[PDB]
């Protein structure tokens, strides 16, 4: 297993940590909560070349939360510039995050992300996004929220990091899973916490799934 | 333990800082953190400042140093002119010899790279506040300590690019308009000094490593300086030859090579057009001599993505595109470019068949750029046929399907140009695609899908009998594939292809009554048919082909019994019968589409009669039931059909809108009733069950029911011609059914869909019903604003309607504000800057809409006691909240509609267009100009907010602000240059003369 | 590690884990559910796969002691009590919902469910 240090740098509210999240635990967090300087997480990929790693250094884009900056860059080897279809502002700030982070990082693959591409009332037009054709990024459309190309960056960095066109992500094996007997004296316990899970309505009824 | 250096009563432990910066960069899980909180303390500690100097000479951690350096940069952007001359000249020459003393050790240069770039910005942002007037020696020094070592000229080299950036590329945002020119025409005045360093340089040649971060800069240089520099000197000759050769310097000569062709040059010189030749003639003879020939598999080699071949091949792409669609004219009249020309094209065709989306989409420009020319400029398409040849077959194999919107309609226009300038060589290549489907060679659904998607693209650019012969021919060709092919999954595709295509070509269609009505009566079969995607692609293609050909659908044709909209009504229940819901609701749309084209009122009413005749029975018999019974309303299946038939309504409705008047009428009085009913059970169950009730499926369906009654009331609404009816018999029933329950249920149960509803009725008849605009407000207004006015999160759906609303009643029926009592006009001013204060650009420019329009309203009304009583109690507070968001960095999205607003404020007491004093008595001497009042309430308001500034800059400011009031650009500026000096210390009043 | 295993059943579906702390909902993945009978002990397990990762939401057997139970908010979920999971690596207890495109598609679920319930049995 290899590992590499991946930056994620873009303004407040673009969906950075909604992101990674989803990466990390499959869940979709629809709160706003403002990172305060950077979070650090490991992401694993099973590839057909074995695991790789990615420690994801993910980054406050609004400036009153900003922490250390172009401190979080120093010895990336990846990056992700991150920007919403959705608000005008965030793409124009696009040269800005990629100008501090190429300052610290001089050779590094860089992939911009425009997300949100599931909102219908989009502002940022495919037309308008060319930045990365003269600075030489990798460019996908995605949407943390419907998974649109939700692997593609990690993919395109994987192949360009391990130096392997024809990388893959694979299945990660499926150990057979243990059998158990419930234990007596948490059976109280249990139809307690059910009773809870029962009365929680699932979030977002009307989506496909 | 590690908390040790945020403890600054004690002098800093600098090996524990090496400690917290090592366990931050290279540790893990708990203690990377702890580090990571510690650190971010001591870099925002405002003193932290003081320690620089200790960290950058006793530190072994380059970590440590590099964090050094970013809490001397805050100082130095922020804070810098609080310091003394001498202190300043002293971090000045701290930072100078640091960067030498790194440089002068080979081993350091080699391995630091992170920090002396650092270094290196730190010096530039010391050279924004300190050069050329207290530094006016910075330039010649350089380049005196450039001469001495390899590796100092290399990283001055550094030093002049970013000096470069922070000037030219990315000063707008950073600068006052007057900081931003004094040090354009700083760099201006000595680059010919800098100019001849980089030339001897670049011609002396040597170390790869310090010709390529010369060339680094000269590309920042190509950005600003003229065209001389490049054209009389040697450059362009070494960019396009010696440099093209190498490949350490051939990615940043393209890149150069590309900015040159760019440049700003003179039009009517010879000897500057042969030298634009001769450049490109070099670069592509390097290319063919020592990187690949013209022939090269780029496809290939861009795949096996060895080295920098990609970024190679996109730098390549960039530069044939950008100096061909500036120059091909160059190279197109004179017989002996004539090779260079094409096989500059032909590299471009190669670089095209890169499976790449990105790259393909800058070639694909350039192609669109190219064929426009050939469609109409004279003698020139004939240069180019074996170029459009290839590139034809390239468009037809990437096409991709109509969803990808910008890439699809960029690849039609390109085929659509290609066709016309050769239609028998666009029809060759497709007939012969479509055969190597057929012979099994080519043949996959993403292959006959591609084919599919750009045989239907061209559709329009035939003469309408080559047209009717390569139609006939392609649906022939796709049918004999169907039956060819074996089991559901392959036919369904190539029945979906041949629906595709058939649905492109309505000309043929048109002209053809007997093959246009097999074409439907094939997608009525194939509305039965379960197997996945055939249903859908039935119904949109129907609705796609009713679209274009309804004419022949509402006429007798030739050799028929009746219009044949009749006929596809009369079948409706046995054609429908399969259909999942939203698929009946796109036939029923397609069927009002049809029955909109009968303009015979007697004989549109009866078709729209027997197409709702299912519908309307089964809604008939639901309420003499519904009705008669109560509880029949809380059975899950009938709730399902009634909101079914409320859409199929919608459906026909959006097709049919003023025409649909009489089926509303049908429906009218009992959907209401329904309303109503639905309501009360909504109410009844959230009594009974709680807040919970609202996430049930059986509350959602009759929530469901409510949305869409309100979405057809607005649908018709939004289109209707009558308005004297819409006002007479629907506007009195509807809010009579929907406001009171609207306000009377919690906030949980209240429907956003109301307020979408009401601002369609405003919009539409607001003029004819202000005692109805007034019982809107009276419903909606306090209810909805105390929802919405805890955070800025809450009912995000209300928010947004909320606003809409507001705009509208403000536009249509501002008479309705005038009524409010005094306190609930108070509500508004609030609720208009509450919307200011959103992030959310929806609400945010819906609010600074309302505030001007309030203040273009209350103009209007003259000098009379409302207007005057207006301004003397909501002026300041609009003012001052708009300064508020213009200044706060958290509403820069808002910035132009806050600076157009606070234009129209200052300029309303510019005019002395305000008639009452702004001042209460005895504040100021009775005799004061309100123009002078303002000045004073500014002056003192910016002096409490942003106590850092001087009387001076405030002053200045204001002036400037005041003077420029008329001219929303330069009030702009004035604003931009105002937010960059808030941002510092000891910011120059005299830039708000600029 | 399936190529041991017959496919009983297959269902598109989201699956959900309850945060007992957030006292709400969240998404653990989005794909295929999987109904896998292991050809050499015939114990048939839950397998779900995320779309495009593939990586591994949810890995147990349809334990015997396991109850089906309506979602107030849904008539196309199911919520159970699991013991031993081990999508994550370390077998943990999880309260699931899964939700599917349809009520036929959940009822279908809890009809597979059960007939794997009494296969389980033996
Ligand atoms: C099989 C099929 C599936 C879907 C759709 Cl939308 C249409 C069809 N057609 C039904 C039978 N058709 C014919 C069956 C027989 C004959 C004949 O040669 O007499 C002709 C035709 N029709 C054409 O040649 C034709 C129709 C529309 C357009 Br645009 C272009 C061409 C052709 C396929
Ligand atoms: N519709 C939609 N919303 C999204 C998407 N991705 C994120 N969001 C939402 O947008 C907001 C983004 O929040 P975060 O991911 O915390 O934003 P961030 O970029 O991490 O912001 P900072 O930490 O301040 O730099 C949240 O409310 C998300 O739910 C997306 O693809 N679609
Ligand atoms: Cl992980
Ligand atoms: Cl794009
Ligand atoms: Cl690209
Ligand atoms: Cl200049
Ligand atoms: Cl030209
Ligand atoms: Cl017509
Ligand atoms: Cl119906
Ligand atoms: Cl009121
Ligand atoms: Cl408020
Ligand atoms: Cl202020
Ligand atoms: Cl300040
Ligand atoms: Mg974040």
């Amino acid at each position: 297993q290899v590992q590499f240090k991946l930056v994620l740098v873009g303004d407040g509210g673009t969906g950075k940590t909604t992101f990674v999240k989803r990466h990390l635990t499959g869940e979709f967090e629809k709160k706003y909560v403002a990172t305060l300087g950077v979070e650090v997480h490991p992401l694993v990929f099973h590839t057909n070349r074995g695991p790789i790693k990615f420690n994801v250094w993910d980054t406050a884009g609004l400036e009153k939360f900003g922490g250390l900056r172009d401190g979080y860059y120093i010895q990336a080897q990846c990056a992700i510039i991150m920007f919403d279809v959705t608000s005008r502002v965030t793409y124009k700030n696009v040269p800005n995050w990629h100008r501090d982070l190429v300052r610290v990082c001089e050779n590094i693959p860089i992939v911009l992300c425009g997300n949100k591409v599931d909102i219908k009332d989009r502002k940022v037009k495919a037309k308008s996004i060319v930045f990365h054709r003269k600075k030489n990024l990798q460019y996908y459309d995605i949407s943390a929220k419907s998974n649109y190309n939700f692997e593609k960056p990690f993919l395109w960095l994987a192949r360009k990091l391990i130096g392997d066109p024809n990388l893959e992500f694979v299945a990660m094996p499926a150990a057979a899973p243990p059998e158990v007997v419930m234990d007596p004296a948490l059976a109280a316990q249990y139809e307690h916490d059910l009773e809870v899970a029962q009365t929680t309505a699932l979030p977002d009824e009307d989506d496909d799934l | 333990s590690m908390e040790g250096i945020l403890d600054f009563s004690n002098d800093l432990d600098i090996a524990l800082l090496d400690q917290v910066v090592s366990t931050f960069y290279q540790g893990e899980g708990v203690q990377q953190k702890q580090a990571q909180e510690i650190l971010t303390k001591f870099q925002d500690n405002p003193d932290a400042w003081e320690k620089v100097d200790q960290i950058l000479q006793f530190s072994t951690n380059p970590q440590s140093k590099f964090i050094a350096l970013s809490i001397l940069d805050k100082l130095i952007t922020r804070k810098w002119k609080l310091l003394p001359n001498d202190h300043r000249i002293g971090i000045r020459n701290f930072v100078v010899g640091m960067i030498i003393s790194m440089c002068q050790d080979d081993e350091v240069f080699k391995t630091q790279k992170n920090l002396i770039n650092k270094s290196d910005l730190t010096l530039v942002q010391i050279l924004k506040q300190e050069w050329p007037q207290n530094w006016p020696e910075f330039i010649p020094e350089l380049i005196g300590s450039s001469s001495s070592s390899v590796n100092v000229c290399e990283n001055n080299m550094i030093v002049l690019k970013l000096l470069s950036e922070e000037v030219f590329d990315f000063s707008a945002e950073q600068m006052t308009q007057a900081k931003a020119l004094h040090l354009k025409n700083s760099m201006s005045k000595e680059f010919e000094q800098i100019f001849k360093l980089c030339f001897q340089v670049l011609e002396q040649g040597s170390s790869s490593s310090l010709i390529v971060a010369t060339l680094e800069s000269l590309l920042r240089y190509l950005h600003w300086i003229p065209y001389r520099y490049i054209y009389e000197t040697n450059i362009l000759e070494l960019l396009s030859t010696k440099f093209m050769t190498s490949p350490d310097t051939r990615a940043i000569t393209l890149k150069c090579l590309t900015e040159v062709s760019n440049l700003k040059i003179p039009q009517d010189n010879d000897l500057i057009k042969r030298q634009t030749v001769l450049f490109f003639q070099n670069t592509l003879q390097q290319i063919a001599t020592s990187v690949m020939p013209v022939t090269a598999d780029l496809k290939a080699t861009y795949a096996n993505a060895n080295g920098n071949d990609q970024s190679f091949l996109q730098d390549l792409a960039m530069f044939l595109t950008t100096y061909l669609a500036r120059n091909r004219a160059l190279l197109e009249s004179d017989e002996s470019l004539r090779e260079l020309l094409l096989n500059a094209h032909q590299y471009l065709i190669q670089l095209s068949k890169i499976e790449e989306r990105e790259l393909f989409k800058t070639t694909l420009d350039y192609w669109h750029n190219l064929v426009a020319d050939l469609f109409y400029e004279p003698l020139k398409k004939h240069i180019y046929e074996e170029i459009c040849s290839q590139l034809r077959l390239v468009i037809i194999e990437n096409m991709v399907r109509p969803e990808e919107i910008q890439l699809y309609k960029s690849e039609r226009e390109v085929l659509v140009y290609l066709t016309h300038l050769n239609v028998i060589d666009t029809e060759e290549i497709m007939i012969s695609k479509l055969a190597r489907q057929i012979d099994g060679s080519e043949w996959s659904w993403h292959n006959i899908n591609t084919l599919s998607w750009a045989i239907g693209s061209i559709s329009g650019t035939m003469s309408e009998d080559t047209e009717k012969r390569f139609v006939v021919t392609v649906i022939k060709d796709l049918l004999g594939l169907c039956e060819q092919k074996r089991g559901k999954d392959n036919k369904a595709v190539v029945a979906r292809d041949i629906m595709y295509v058939v649905g492109e070509y309505p000309r043929f269609l048109k002209a053809h009554w007997n093959f246009l009505r097999t074409v439907i009566l094939k997608l009525f079969e194939f509305m039965h048919e379960t197997h996945e995607g055939v249903q859908d692609m039935a119904c949109d293609t129907f609705i796609k082909i009713v679209q274009k050909c309804k004419y022949h659908f509402v006429i007798q044709q030739p050799r028929e019994s009746e219009p044949f909209i009749q006929t596809i009504i009369r079948d409706i229940q046995k054609t429908t019968a399969d259909l999942q819901p939203q698929q009946v609701h796109t036939f029923y749309k397609a069927c009002g589409i049809i029955i909109s084209e009968e303009r015979s009122v007697a004989e549109r009413n009866r078709l729209l009669s027997d197409l709702m005749q299912l519908p309307n029975m089964a809604w008939d018999t639901i309420v003499e039931q519904s009705t008669a019974n109560p509880t029949l309303l809380l059975d899950s299946e009938t709730v399902k059909i009634i909101a079914n038939i409320i859409k199929t309504n919608v459906a026909v409705c959006t097709s049919m809108g003023a025409d649909f008047y009489p089926q509303l009428g049908h429906i009218y009085y009992n959907m209401l009733q329904l309303y109503r009913a639905v309501s009360s059970m909504i109410s009844t169950q959230v009594a009974a069950e709680g807040l919970i009730a609202t996430k049930t499926p059986k509350v959602r369906g009759l929530r469901t029911i409510k949305k869409e009654i309100l979405k057809l009331v607005e649908t018709y609404i939004s289109k209707a011609r009558n308005l004297d009816d819409v006002v007479k018999v629907l506007v009195e029933p509807l809010l009579n059914a929907v406001l009171e329950d609207y306000m009377n249920n919690v906030p949980d149960a209240r429907d956003a869909e109301v307020l979408n509803c009401m601002t369609t009725v405003v919009e539409k008849v607001g003029h004819m019903i202000p005692q109805g605009v007034i019982l809107i407000l009276q419903s909606v207004f306090e209810c909805t604003l105390d929802m919405i006015n805890k955070d800025f999160t809450e009912y995000p759906e209300h928010r947004v309607e909320f606003y809409k609303l507001l705009k509208v009643i403000n536009e249509k029926s501002f008479a309705a504000f005038l009524e409010l009592p005094p306190a609930a006009f108070k509500l508004f001013v609030d609720a208009i800057c509450w919307a200011f204060k959103h992030n959310n650009r929806d609400v945010e420019v819906n609010g600074l809409q309302i505030a001007l329009d309030l203040v273009k309203n209350i103009e209007r009304m003259g000098n009379v006691p409302f207007a005057n009583e207006f301004h003397k109690n909501y002026f300041f507070i609009f003012v001052s909240e708009t300064f508020f968001v213009l200044t706060d960095s958290d509403h820069k999205s808002g910035f132009s509609k806050q600076a157009l607003l606070l234009m129209k404020l200052i300029s309303l007491v510019y005019d002395n267009k305000i008639s009452v004093p702004l001042y209460q008595e005895a504040e100021v001497p009775q005799g004061t100009s309100n123009q002078v009042y303002l000045s004073q309430y500014l002056a003192n308001m910016l002096s409490n907010a942003f106590p850092h500034l001087t009387s001076e800059q405030i002053a200045s400011f204001l002036s400037a602000l005041t003077k420029q009031c008329k001219d929303l650009v330069v009030f702009k500026g004035t604003l931009r240059d105002f937010l960059v000096q808030i941002k510092e210390v000891g910011g120059d009043p005299t830039d708000y003369l600029f | 590690m399936e190529e041991d295993e017959e496919v009983l059943y297959k269902v598109r579906a989201k699956l959900f884990r309850f945060d007992a702390d957030a006292k709400e909902w969240k998404e653990r993945g989005t794909g295929d559910c999987k109904f896998l009978k292991n050809k050499k002990t015939n114990k048939v397990r839950i397998l779900m796969r995320r779309d495009k990762t593939l990586k591994i939401c949810a890995n147990h057997i349809i334990a015997p002691e396991y109850t089906l139970k309506p979602n107030v908010g849904s008539d196309r979920s199911w919520v159970y009590a699991c013991t031993a999971d081990i999508a994550e690596g370390e077998a943990e207890a999880f309260t699931f919902a899964i939700r599917f495109g349809s009520k036929e598609n959940a009822d279908k679920f809890k009809e597979e469910f059960e007939k794997a319930q009494e296969i389980n049995k033996k």
